[PDB]
């Protein structure tokens, strides 16, 4: 019962940083994905 | 004409073509009066 928790609390901060900067990238491309097709998904609707 | 362009874009952006596809598959299963003359804007006031 000590194993799974002990590694968790050991790795939780580092992994959080792993998911921070990486996520900062993803959200970036997020907007671009939208801008890749929004004007075409709104084409007939406008 | 979108088909080839979609081939240029790939698979992620297939969603934005939806109403084009509906514009197509549906087409696979498928008295005149002047409007906007602007004569309504005309006015006639006798009190002048």
């Amino acid at each position: 019962f000590a194993i799974m928790i002990l590694v968790n609390v050991f790795l939780r901060p580092s992994l959080m940083i792993i998911g921070y900067i990486a996520a900062i990238a993803l959200s970036y491309v997020g907007v671009w994905i939208l801008n890749a097709g929004f004007d075409h998904a709104i084409s007939y609707i406008q | 004409d979108f088909i080839a362009e979609a081939n240029a874009k790939g698979w992620i952006m297939a969603g934005s073509y939806f109403f084009d596809l509906v514009k197509l598959n549906g087409s696979a299963t498928e008295d005149q009066f002047d409007t906007g003359t602007g004569l309504d804007k005309s006015s006639f006031d006798p009190t002048q």
